[PDB]
């Protein structure tokens, strides 16, 4: 209706509903509706230049949900895929590995944990081709720009793609 | 030390009581107890390597293995006994010489030797990918190390 009123921008809806309502709900409520088929997808086509335009709010997004739903969200809307690899790819980057006990490990407490991040992986490798070819090479490319080991101990991105198989 | 191998190099029983048969067979303590030439060309080459004289150190490593793993034809040379290293430990030393006379492609091939021997031994690294409870003696680390430093 709003489209169609065409005296504001829905943009101005959303984010005025962002500061509103409450943001955990609204965001899987987001999630949802960008899956549900059309029936007049004008509606999920407005949300993603909305969430491209705002990055904190995709900051959350990625971060609140389960592994896959934004599986299903970033195949259906291929424009949201190559940030939510920068996303996952700037999470990782900001743990350090622990030698007595073998897991990483963030510094500060709302760093996400190894084990999200495998899932989140998990869930993308499990999906269709053109996305799995994607983030493959992008964690590649990511373990040879920090030294191209085949050992654990010393690159994040070796030690996924060694649990990964 | 170097003439007291050379010497252990060489190798009646009378119908009376003689002494020897009285005397008791000597302990590790005593001055009497001397083992075999190869129990002693370890003594040579350990304390040649605790001295700073590494290179040496190495020729007479090397003589030592020659000794215990080409033993199939003649007269048996064994090992140093159990209060002394085991037989992983000796080639450890071996490469750590060879490391400090300036040998370390020869300390590589000794430490590819030891794990290809042993390779039935050593945990398959499946706890690896898993990741305190499993096990593996100390000289598959160490072998890394100094396989490493090399």
């Amino acid at each position: 209706e709003v489209g169609k009123a065409e005296a504001e921008r829905p943009a101005r809806f959303l984010s005025s509903l962002w500061e509103r309502l409450p943001q955990n709900n609204f965001l899987k409520v987001i999630a949802v509706a960008l899956l549900q088929p059309p029936l007049s997808g004008e509606g999920s086509q407005v949300l993603v230049h909305w969430l491209l335009g705002n990055s904190e709010v995709f900051a959350a997004f990625c971060r609140a949900l389960p592994a896959g739903l934004l599986t299903l969200v970033t195949s259906r809307h291929p424009a949201l895929s190559p940030v939510y690899l920068g996303l996952l790819t700037d999470w990782g980057q900001r743990l350090h590995y622990d030698l007595q006990k073998g897991i990483w490990v963030g510094t500060e407490s709302q760093d996400v944990p190894w084990e999200e991040l495998h899932n989140r992986f998990q869930s993308l490798c499990q999906a269709p081709p053109p996305l799995k070819d994607k983030v493959l090479t992008a964690l590649e490319t990511c373990k040879a720009q920090d030294g191209d080991f085949e050992v654990p101990g010393l690159s994040i991105w070796t030690d996924l793609l060694l649990a990964l198989r | 030390l170097e003439l007291l191998v050379e010497a252990l190099n060489v190798p009646a029983p009378q119908f009376l009581i003689e002494v020897e048969l009285l005397l008791p067979p000597p302990d590790l303590a005593s001055p009497l107890h001397c083992g075999t030439q190869s129990q002693t060309k370890h003594i040579l080459a350990s304390r040649c390597l605790q001295t700073g004289r590494a290179g040496d150190a190495a020729e007479h490593y090397l003589d030592l293995l020659a000794l215990l793993l080409d033993s199939s034809e003649p007269r048996f040379s064994p090992p140093p006994s159990p209060p002394g290293p085991c037989m992983p430990e000796v080639f450890l030393e071996a490469a750590v010489a060879l490391i400090q006379a300036g040998r370390a492609q020869d300390a590589l091939t000794l430490c590819e030797e030891l794990l290809s021997r042993t390779s039935s031994l050593l945990p398959k690294m499946s706890r690896l990918w898993e990741d305190e409870l499993p096990y593996c003696p100390l000289w598959v680390s160490a072998t890394h190390l100094l396989q490493g430093q090399a």
